[PDB]
This record gives structure tokens, C-alpha cells and sequence, in this order.
RNA sequence: AUGAUGUCAUACUUAUCCUGUCCCUUUUUUUUCC
């Protein structure tokens, strides 16, 4: 359990807990050809480009943790 | 347990399983306790490690199996239950200690904690142990640890193998003959977990083991026999074409040494070596099985264990080459003789080479000679077994 | 194999010593004694052997009673249980309970065995898990909560999941306790409702106890929240829901918001 | 402070007495009321092991659905004494139930709870789903109304009760079908 | 193996047993408890 | 689609000897391909690159004629931004380039 | 004291004895069975040829995995060779 | 089963001795003053039996006639 | 109106058990003579 990421215990904070879902909801977005389609269309980017800001908010997103 | 702690219950039990007059149930017993309280005291038992190892030791060498099994099992839980420093900084002084006994069954215990805390933690102190410049029993000890590693993590020893090869090498040079000995053993049971992969990281150690195989008298020899013994599979065909080649006429002189420890290494060697894809069926067949089946089928082997397990491989094996009707076609006159041990050998090796080659290559006289022993032999039963009926 | 050249009242006979054979020591044993309850099942028919099968006294826990239960499944299995549910259900009525869970456990061995054909007889069963999920004794529980697997896996995937939430209504306060059988069983129910129900209802049931102030409480649902979360973590994404951001922190992820 | 705290939330009333001490209240105000999700069970801060068999010992034992009553298989099952189960062995009579398998080909076939908002505690049974306004059939026989029960006649006079004061009853303030007079 | 220590269940099932089938009749009484013999039910009675 | 399981990407040998696959994120795995004694495709067990937090950006086969091979993986530690809360590791951290070895020999993948 | 190894799954088939030969590993049940067992020669080895995944006699036969284990994914994890907590010989 | 005419027996003797004593819904004996349950009607009688069992009828007894 | 402490007692659970199993404990002052 410990060693598949994403594991919670009762310790589990907010902000774990919600960049957890984020970085999950990335790999879905990087994983589904489609969806990741939709999303070049709304923002006009490459493929590419939408992936790559999408690999630099892997660490961060929400920022700086509490 | 969190209650009474560790020092009094300890203080309480070790003086019993220490007692002259312990039963094996009691035992057992005991060793459960020990275990059951050990899954919860952690960082408690810190004073007490070395205090319990003492007693728990003895363990690792017995007749029981089962007794080693769990012996391996709660020193595991003891190193990784306490901490890797306090293992190391414990178990220190037993090294050098004056007997051999508690040199070895330490050098086991190493083995199990290494096996908890893995071989990388643990490295630096071995690969500064085999170094140790004060006395040759150390290096000895330390030797003995890389072995019963090779033993015990087996299979997965394979990433440091290469790191443990450039530790243990420089003992086989050594002046004191006991480091040079046990160090090529532990090269043996390295490349015997080492099937087939990593030959080139026993490369460097190869050369001197070869010239070693000329010029050693006694059980050394035997040893480099052993280790070069599981070396070969693990080599190329044509380098080891010349090489085993060359290791054939010493085994060819040495199979007739009274040494049992000689005849299990030459014997399992013989396995190897003429059981390779890269050597000709007719110089076995002339050189080696008439002095094969003279010297090694006699009623001293059959009687022992272990004797007789090999000696059945390594049979099996060859049949596996110069193919069936040579073998049993030699063998099978000794189904009507007197004891019954040696017709069960027999009997079951011609059971397992038939089941393996198949029954094709038979000629019609020697099946005569086939139905008739295997009815002999099986008209007269000692005891109940399946061997000569599966057989 | 042959079992025509046999007359039928040499076979019941053949029945009635049968049923003591199962105090035997070794597995096998009691193996070979249930198939072959099955194939004399077939030579004959239903009804009658499996009443044979609920006169057992059930006087001993396992070392076994539970036998008898395997073999009134594979006799529901070797003629169409279709026929034979009605006289178990009802044999549940009888007032002495070990043989109310050893029916319970019928049920579960039951559609462990039938597998897809349950699509229909589960809705016969609903009620019955009903009275006994709800609590005589823990036994109860736990051997319904098996049933409520077996059935779990095996309906997967043709339409009938409304019953299952209902089901899993009364499932869902077992959750706590300290007991292992009925905790682990528990468990295995809950990811087998996980799979059938899928994951967006169960998550709905789990979200609250995530942060709950008590220690139990959140000790559970974490353990849960974990079992729904490993298999299918995939599918979880759409049904996370809208949680606002903090001064530090962006909680809210805009990407699903985006409309062309 | 739990009072302010309260001034945070679109449904404050999902924040309880414990519900201050939450590690983050902050969240957990936003959770509870997520729109689907269901609460979390009662039986804790209630230490009684989450069932007693108080009402537990009125319960019947069991009720078939119709779909299996109809059948006919519940007067087949119903004693013994024990020379006579030795004789049962030796005697043997066979096909004492004797079912009709067309009848269990066609029942389950031919022939043959709650929704997500619901989930079961402890004591509750039939309470929620008699009130104001709804009544069982017997008593409306001891009443003897044919097809409002009499006393909504005075509530109309002395006015709507104390005691349940969202109270609706027809033909006063509400505007009624088979059994229930009152919502 | 039978021998044993004294139950309060087994007492009272024995209270129970001597006042419904009689004194004589001990193999009876040991019949119905489990864990204890004849003799050791009636030496217990008196 | 997942976070730690592969498939997510694909590189392979210019000789075709061992293919390697690999997820986004810990998880980067290799089968090694040797004809059989018909030449024909059999394909060995697996290995384990494991690299605990470490995001993979790009995998690349890499060319080395009839040697241990070499792979390209792009990676990147967040371990160093989540335990900074000023948020300095979120600029001043640069995406590791790192070659793995595969060793037919040794038979494991070392960095 | 007996628990999973849990390495990583290879190519290798598992080898039940005469006595595990029809269980299914992990559900511990007979049922449908389906698919097939891998185990990693750091299991499966030498004296471990044709041994039994459980008491460690010779593999008479192959276990196969149940349905149930099958759509919950078990069988998927790291290897399900049973190791004692000491040894696995 | 010779076991199973003993079950039989030992609930036919608890009920010639037996107000308070029951069986629920389960098969199991209860008290009904005291709230316990008894594995077996012997066994759950001798603590129907019992001093206890006694006392918590009387108190109960008081607790009524107040 | 079920808290805690007690080696009273009985039911019950897990298709757990009851047949598998001996194989690397071989540890010593090197020492087998055309
Ligand atoms: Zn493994
Ligand atoms: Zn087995
Ligand atoms: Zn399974
Ligand atoms: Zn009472």
C-alpha cells in the first residue's frame, strides 16, 4: 500500500490529499488522446505544448503546500 | 510486552532456553514467545541484542529443519526489528573470538540480517572486514559471511555481485591457506546462485584459480574443483571448449582420491562439465564412463545420503548424453545384487533415464535383461517405498 | 459415468451413508464426497437430496456443516437452481440459527458457483439479505455480506445494480467493528460492490468520513477510500468534487471547465 | 469558534458538537454537504456496540415474497422417532416434495427496497417513512370514516398543533388520497 | 481425560437432572452432561 | 491510464535486443527480445529501473552497435518542491537528464 | 510468519503440488478456473523447479486463477509465491 | 447425531425447570430482565440461575413498585 | 440502562488445521605413500 502512490491514512492532509487528485486527473489528461484534443481546441496550443505546460504543473499545482 | 518490557522478560527466560535439561517442544515454545513479543518491542531490545543472538545462534546449526527456518526467521525480526548500527556494533568482537563455532554461526548470523537490512547497507563494513589487516581469522569469518549471503539470498544476490567478487578476490592470493580455501568456495556458491549471467564479473577471478588447479595437493584442490565446477556452464563455448578441456584430465586422475568430500566435488563437476552442449559423446564414452562406473558405483556411496542423490544426477546426466542403452545396459546386472539400497539406486536411476530418453534406443537381449531385474528386484521388498514401483 | 445400471434405492441408500462421511479428518476426502453428491444429484434430481441435505443437525461448526452447504450448491448447480431456491429460502423461516447462517452460506457458495445466471435470483435473494444483513448476530452479517461478493462479481455488467444499492444500504453501518472475519469480509463485499456498482457511488458513500474528527472514523473510511482507490484510480478522475481554493493554495482545477 | 464557523457554510447545520474539534473544519464544512453524498452512520458516540435486542426480540422471523408463496412449496415442508430414521434408511421412500417443474420454470420467469438518499441505523424501522396527517388502516376502523379523520375538523378551530408546527393537513392549509390526511 | 473441574453449568444442569429422573438412576443423569461419568455424577450428588 | 503504471512510453533498441517501457511516473520497466532456436520472437522476463518520485518527461532508445544498452529517460524530482514551502524549489530545479545502462550480463538496470 | 514475496511478475508458470493442486491462490477457492500464474525465477529456481508455490513438494500441475480474483485484478500484483518469514529454504 | 439429541435434550430440561427466560429470533436463550445471552438454555439458565440474575429482577422489582 | 479489572464458563469463526517434510550445519591444528 505504502509503496503505491497515492495511499492515504487518517494523518491525510488537504493539501496531499487535493495535489494527489490533481496530478491524477494530469495523467488522465495525458493519457486520453481525446480529452487532451479537446483541450488544444478550447486553448489553442499544440498537442505538444498543452502536454508540456501540463508536465511543468505536475510539482506544483495549488503552489507551496502549508 | 509494552508493559513488563524486555529486560525483565529476558532476564526470565533466557536462564530456560538456556537450561541443560530443555525439551525440543520447549523449545519451540520459547522461540515463539520470543518472536510474539519481538513483533512489538522495537526500539526496546537495543541492550539485549547480542544477550539473545548468544542463545539464538546455535539455532542456525541443527539437525532440525524446521528449527533453522525459524531461527532465520526471528533473527530477521531481531536485526530489523533493532537497528543496523546496533547489529554492526554489536556483533563486532565475536569475530576474533577464540572458537570457531561462534566465528561460524556468527558469520550465519550475518547472513540473516543481511538478508533483512539488505547487501548494500552492509557492504562497506564486510568489504572493510575482508581487508582487515590484524589476524587472518577475521578474513576467514568475513569470508564465510560473503558465503552464507551466496547461500541464503541465493538467486538475489545478482545486482552486488560484482561489488562482492571485488571484495572476496583478494584471498585467494593470500599466504594462510584456510582464506584461500573457504574464499573459493564462496566463489562456488556465488556462481551456483549465479546461473547462467554475470561471468564477466568473476572474470578477474579466473586466471589465478586455473594455475591454482596445477600445483595444490589435499582439499583445496577440491575446492577450486567446486567453484571452477559451477564457473563453467556460465562461460562461452569455445573459450570454455579449452578451458574445460583442460580441467578434464585433472578430474580424469582425481576420481579415485578416498576423500567423500573429493567424490562429491569431482562428482557434481563431472555433472557439469560433461553434461556441456560443447563437448564430443566418444571421449566420454572412452575416457570416462569405464573409470566412472569402477570407481564411483560401489556399495561405500549408495549407503550415504547425499552420495547417493548426486550420484544419481550426475548418472542421469550422462545418459543424457552418450544416450541410454550404454548406461543401463551397464547398470542393470547390479539389479540382482544382494542389498537392497544400492538396487534402489539402480532402480531409480533407470526409472528416471528411461523416463527421460524414452525406451527406443533399447535393443531386445538387454530388455530381457530389463523385465527380468526389474521383476527380481521388485519380488524381494525390504521396506515400502514408491521408488521401484513409480520405477 | 455409467450410473444407469444402478437402481435409484440403492443410490439414496447410498445417500444417507453418505452424509456422515463428513467428519472426515482430510480435505479430499470431503472432495471427492461433494462430487460425487453432485453426479448422484444428477442421477436422480433435486428435490429430495437437497432435503436430505437441510435435515442436517448442523451439531458441529465446521469439521463440517459447511460441506453440507457446498454440496446444496453444487445440487443447485447440477439441475437449474431455478427450480430449487423456494425450499432453502424457506428453510431459512426455522427458528435455530446455525442453520439459518449455514443457509446464508448456501446462498453464497450458491452464486459463487451460477456466476452469470444470477441476473435473475437476485432479486429473490434481496429480501432475505435484507432480514439477515440486518442483525441477528455478527455471523449473520459477515456470511450475508459474502453473499453480497459473490453476487457482486458475478451479476457484473448486466443492469441490475439498483438492487445492489439497496443492498449495499444496509451494508454500509457493519463498517465498524473490531472483529477480523467480519471486518475482512466486509471488506471483500465493499470491493465487490465497488466493481459492480462502480466506484462513483461508493466514493459518494466515502467522501464524509474522510475527515471526520475521530480517529476510528477516519482510520476506516482511509482504509476504504484506499480499497476504492487503488483498483480503477483511473475512473475516479470526473467524480473528485468541486472543493474551493484557499489563500496559498489553487484547489480548484480549471481544465474541466473549459467550454468552446 | 463554532458559532462563526458557522456563518461559512450554505447548510451551517451540517456543523455538530464534535464537529468544531476537526483537524480541518474548514474542508469538512464544504464536504458534508456535498450535493449527493450520504451522511455518515450514528451508532458511534454511542458505545452500546451498535445493536441491542430490545425491539430486536418483536421481529418476525421471516416473510416470503408473493412471487414464491404462490408456489405452493411452503405447506410441502413442515416428528421422527429414532428407530423410525434407521427405518427411513432401511425403508426408504423417495419423492416427498414432488415439485412441478414447470411450476419452477415459470414463477422466477413469467412471474418474477430503496433509493441512493436512504441508509439504515441502528434503531430505525418504521417511524420516518405514523404522523400528523398519517395513520394505519385498523385504527381508522376503530375511527369507522368512510373514504378528513374527524379531529382535523378542530384543528381547525384550535389551530395549528404546537408540536409539529410545519404541520399541513387537507382541505385547511393543504389542499388528500386514500389514507393520508396530512403531509 | 474425563476428570475435571466442576461447572456451574453442570451443577445446575445436575440440580436439574437428579429432580426430574430420581436418585437411583445415575448412567441416565450422566447422559445428558458431557465431560463427566456415572460415578463421578452420583460421588458429586452426595 | 494511471499515474505509476507503464505503457505510458515506448522506446526500444536500434538492434531491437531489449525494449523498454515506461509509465509517467516510478515505474520504468524493460523485456529483453532474443529469437529462439527457430528464430523466432521470445521475449524474456521483466526488469526494474524503480526511481522513487521521479516524473519521466521523455524515454528514448539510444544507439549502441552490439553493447549493454543505453536509454534516455528525461526526468524530475518534485521531492525537493513538496517539502519547500517557500516555493523555492518550484523555480531553481532543472529536469535531470539520465542515461540507464541495461547489462545483458548482470542482467538488472543500474543508473 | 507467512506472507507474499511480491516481486516482480515474470514469464515463468506457477507449479502446484499434489495437495494445492486445485486452489486458486489467493481466493483460496476451486471456482472457474481461467487464467494463468507468473512467478519470478527469483521465486522459482533451481530446487524451486516444479515446486510447489505453497509447501514446497513437486509441482504436479499449473494453478490457475479464479473469475473473481480475475475482475478485481489481483493477479496482476507482484509475484504470489507464499515465502515464511524465515527462509524460503 | 448423537450430538444433536443432546441439543435437544438440555433445551427440553430448561424449559420444565424454567417467566423470564426466551429464545430471539436467532436460536439463542436471552433474559429478558438481565439483557444477557446464553450460548446454551443450561448455560444461560444457571445464570438465570445465578445470584445476579437474582438481584437485577428485585432492583427492577422496586424500580416498578415506585 | 453494557466502564474497568478478573485465567469462571459456553458457544462460534476461518472449505484454516492433521501429512507432509530430510538436499546444501559438514565448522579444526593444509596434508593419503613409485
Ligand atoms: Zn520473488
Ligand atoms: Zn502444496
Ligand atoms: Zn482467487
Ligand atoms: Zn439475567
Amino acid at each position: 500500500q505504502s509503496k503505491y502512490i497515492g495511499t492515504g491514512h487518517a494523518d491525510t492532509t488537504k493539501w496531499e490529499w487535493l495535489v494527489n487528485q490533481h496530478r491524477d486527473s494530469y495523467c488522465s489528461y495525458m493519457g486520453h488522446f481525446d480529452l487532451l484534443n479537446y483541450f488544444a481546441i478550447a486553448e489553442n496550443e499544440s498537442k505538444a505544448r498543452v502536454r508540456f505546460n501540463l508536465m511543468e504543473k505536475m510539482l506544483q499545482p495549488c503552489g507551496p503546500p502549508a | 510486552a509494552r508493559e513488563f518490557g524486555a529486560g525483565p522478560l529476558f532476564n526470565q527466560i533466557l536462564p530456560l532456553l538456556m537450561s541443560p535439561t530443555l525439551e525440543d517442544q520447549e523449545r519451540h515454545l520459547l522461540v515463539k514467545v520470543i518472536d510474539r513479543i519481538l513483533y512489538k518491542l522495537d526500539d526496546l531490545v537495543r541492550p539485549y541484542v547480542h544477550k539473545i543472538l548468544v542463545v539464538i545462534e546455535p539455532l542456525l546449526i541443527d539437525e532440525d529443519y524446521y528449527a533453522r527456518v525459524e531461527g532465520r526467521e526471528i533473527i530477521s525480526n531481531l536485526a530489523k526489528a533493532a537497528g543496523l548500527a546496533t547489529m554492526i556494533s554489536t556483533m563486532r568482537p565475536d569475530i576474533d573470538n577464540m572458537d570457531e563455532y561462534v566465528r561460524n554461526t556468527t558469520a550465519r548470523a550475518f547472513a540473516v540480517v543481511a538478508s533483512a537490512l539488505g547487501i548494500p547497507s552492509l557492504l562497506p563494513f564486510l568489504k572493510a572486514v575482508c581487508k582487515s589487516k590484524k589476524s587472518w581469522q577475521a578474513r576467514h569469518t568475513g569470508i564465510k559471511i560473503v558465503q552464507q549471503i551466496a547461500i541464503l539470498m541465493g538467486c538475489a544476490i545478482l545486482p552486488h555481485l560484482r561489488s562482492l567478487v571485488e571484495i572476496i578476490e583478494h584471498g585467494l592470493v593470500d599466504e594462510q591457506q584456510k582464506v584461500r580455501t573457504i574464499s573459493a568456495l564462496a566463489i562456488a556458491a556465488l556462481a551456483e546462485a549465479a546461473t547462467p549471467y554475470g561471468i564477466e564479473s568473476f572474470d578477474s577471478v579466473l586466471k589465478p584459480l586455473w594455475k591454482g588447479i596445477r600445483q595444490h595437493r589435499g582439499k583445496g584442490l577440491a575446492a577450486f574443483l567446486k567453484a571452477i565446477g559451477y564457473l563453467i556452464p556460465l562461460m562461452d563455448a569455445e573459450y570454455a571448449n579449452y578451458y574445460t578441456r583442460e580441467v578434464m584430465l585433472i578430474l580424469i586422475r582425481e576420481f579415485q582420491s578416498p576423500d567423500e568430500e573429493m567424490k562429491k566435488i569431482v562428482l557434481k563437476v563431472v555433472k557439469q562439465c560433461c553434461g556441456t552442449d560443447g563437448v564430443e559423446a566418444n571421449y566420454i564414452k572412452t575416457e570416462i564412463l569405464p573409470p566412472f562406473f569402477k570407481h564411483f558405483w560401489q556399495h561405500r556411496m549408495a549407503l550415504d545420503r547425499r552420495n547417493y542423490r548426486q550420484l544419481v544426477d550426475t548418472t542421469v546426466e550422462l545418459a543424457n548424453k552418450v544416450g541410454a542403452a550404454e548406461i543401463i545396459s551397464r547398470i542393470v546386472d547390479d539389479l540382482k545384487d544382494e542389498a537392497e539400497q544400492y538396487r534402489k539406486m539402480v532402480m531409480e536411476t533407470i526409472e528416471k533415464i528411461m523416463g527421460n530418453l524414452g525406451a527406443a534406443d533399447i535393443d531386445h537381449k538387454l530388455e530381457e535383461q530389463l523385465i527380468d531385474g526389474i521383476l527380481y528386484a521388485f519380488q524381494e521388498q525390504t521396506t515400502e517405498d514408491s521408488v521401484m514401483l513409480n520405477g | 459415468r455409467g450410473a444407469e445400471y444402478v437402481s435409484a434405492r440403492e443410490w439414496m441408500r447410498i445417500c444417507f451413508e453418505l452424509l456422515e462421511l463428513l467428519k472426515a479428518h482430510k480435505k479430499a476426502i470431503r472432495r471427492a464426497t461433494v462430487n460425487t453428491f453432485g453426479y448422484i444429484a444428477k442421477a436422480i434430481g433435486p428435490h429430495d437430496v437437497l432435503a436430505t441435505l437441510l435435515n442436517n443437525l448442523k451439531v458441529q461448526e465446521r469439521q463440517n456443516r459447511v460441506c453440507t452447504t457446498v454440496a446444496i450448491a453444487i445440487v443447485a448447480e447440477t439441475c437449474s437452481p431455478f427450480t430449487v431456491l423456494p425450499a432453502l429460502m424457506n428453510e431459512y423461516r426455522v427458528p435455530e440459527l446455525n442453520v439459518q447462517n449455514g443457509v446464508l452460506k448456501s446462498l453464497s457458495f450458491l452464486f459463487e458457483y451460477i456466476g452469470e445466471m444470477g441476473k435473475d435470483y437476485i432479486y429473490a435473494v434481496t429480501p432475505l439479505l435484507e432480514d439477515a444483513l440486518m442483525d441477528r448476530d455478527l455471523v449473520h452479517r459477515q456470511t450475508a455480506s459474502a453473499v453480497v461478493q459473490h453476487m457482486s462479481l458475478g451479476v457484473y455488467g448486466f443492469g441490475c445494480e439498483d438492487s445492489l444499492n439497496h443492498l449495499l444500504n444496509y451494508v454500509w453501518p457493519n463498517v465498524f467493528e473490531t472483529s477480523p472475519h467480519v471486518i475482512q469480509a466486509v471488506m471483500g463485499a465493499l470491493e465487490g460492490l465497488r466493481v459492480a456498482i462502480g466506484p462513483c457511488r461508493m466514493l459518494q458513500y466515502c467522501l464524509q468520513g474522510l475527515f471526520h474528527p475521530a480517529r476510528k472514523v477516519r482510520d476506516v473510511y482511509w482504509k476504504i477510500y484506499n480499497s476504492i482507490y487503488i483498483g480503477s484510480q483511473d475512473a475516479l478522475i470526473a467524480h473528485y468534487p468541486r472543493i474551493y481554493n484557499d489563500d496559498k493554495n489553487t484547489y480548484i482545477r480549471y481544465e474541466l471547465d473549459y467550454i468552446l | 469558534t463554532v458559532a462563526e464557523l458557522k456563518q461559512l457554510v450554505a447548510r451551517p447545520d451540517v456543523v455538530e458538537m464534535h464537529d468544531v474539534t476537526a483537524q480541518d473544519p474548514k474542508l469538512l464544512v464544504h464536504l458534508k454537504a456535498t450535493r449527493n453524498s450520504v451522511p455518515v452512520p450514528r451508532h458511534w458516540c454511542f458505545k452500546r456496540k451498535y445493536l441491542q435486542g430490545k425491539r430486536g426480540i418483536e421481529k418476525p422471523p421471516f416473510e416470503l415474497p408473493d412471487f414464491i408463496k404462490r408456489t405452493g412449496i411452503q405447506e410441502m415442508r413442515e416428528q421422527k422417532t429414532m428407530k423410525s430414521k434407521m427405518r427411513e434408511k432401511v425403508r426408504p421412500k423417495m419423492g416427498k416434495i414432488d415439485i412441478d417443474y414447470q411450476k419452477l420454470h415459470d414463477a422466477f420467469f413469467k412471474w418474477q427496497l430503496t433509493i441512493h438518499g436512504d441508509l439504515y441505523y441502528e434503531g430505525k424501522e418504521f417511524e420516518t417513512r405514523k404522523k400528523p396527517g398519517d395513520l394505519s388502516d385498523e385504527l381508522r376502523i376503530s375511527l369507522g370514516m368512510p373514504v378528513p379523520p374527524p379531529w382535523l375538523i378542530a384543528m381547525q378551530r384550535y389551530g395549528p398543533p404546537p408540536s409539529y408546527p410545519n404541520l399541513k393537513i387537507p382541505g385547511l392549509n393543504s389542499p388528500l388520497y386514500g389514507d393520508v390526511f396530512g403531509t | 481425560i474425563k476428570g475435571g473441574v466442576w461447572r456451574n453449568t453442570e451443577d445446575e444442569i445436575l440440580k436439574a437432572a437428579v429432580m426430574k429422573y430420581g436418585k437411583n438412576q445415575w448412567s441416565r443423569i450422566a447422559s445428558l452432561l458431557h465431560r463427566k461419568s456415572a460415578k463421578q455424577c452420583k460421588a458429586r450428588w452426595y | 491510464c494511471r499515474r505509476i503504471v507503464p505503457g505510458q512510453f515506448l522506446a526500444v533498441d536500434p538492434k531491437g535486443r531489449a525494449v523498454m517501457i515506461s509509465a509517467i511516473e516510478k515505474q520504468k520497466l524493460v523485456y529483453i527480445l532474443n529469437r529462439d532456436a527457430a528464430a523466432r520472437l521470445t521475449i524474456s522476463s521483466p526488469l526494474e529501473a524503480h526511481k522513487a518520485n521521479t516524473l519521466v518527461y521523455h524515454v528514448v532508445g539510444v544507439d549502441v552497435g552490439f553493447e549493454n544498452p543505453m536509454f534516455a529517460c528525461l526526468e524530475m524530482d518534485y521531492e525537493e518542491a513538496d517539502n519547500d514551502p517557500t516555493g523555492e524549489a518550484a523555480a531553481n530545479t532543472q529536469q535531470t537528464l539520465t542515461f540507464y545502462e541495461l547489462d545483458l550480463g548482470l542482467n538488472h538496470v543500474v543508473r | 510468519d507467512l506472507i507474499f514475496c511480491r516481486k516482480q511478475a515474470g514469464v515463468a508458470i506457477g507449479r502446484l503440488c499434489e495437495k494445492c493442486d486445485g486452489k486458486c491462490v489467493i481466493c483460496d477457492s476451486y471456482v472457474r478456473p481461467c487464467t494463468l500464474v507468473r512467478i519470478c525465477d527469483e521465486c522459482n529456481y533451481g530446487s524451486y523447479q516444479g515446486r510447489c508455490v505453497i509447501c514446497g513438494g513437486p509441482g504436479v500441475s499449473d494453478a490457475y486463477y479464479c473469475k473473481e480474483c480475475t475482475i478485481q485484478e489481483k493477479d496482476r500484483d507482484g509475484c504470489p509465491k507464499i515465502v515464511n518469514l524465515g527462509s524460503s529454504k | 447425531s448423537s450430538s444433536e439429541s443432546n441439543r435437544d435434550r438440555r433445551e427440553r430440561l430448561r424449559q420444565l425447570a424454567l417467566p423470564y427466560f426466551m429464545k430471539n429470533h436467532l436460536g439463542s436463550y436471552e433474559c429478558k430482565l438481565c439483557l444477557t445471552l446464553h450460548n446454551n438454555e443450561g448455560s444461560y439458565l444457571a445464570h438465570t440461575q445465578g445470584k445476579k440474575h437474582q438481584t437485577n429482577l428485585a432492583r427492577r422489582a422496586a424500580k416498578e413498585a415506585k
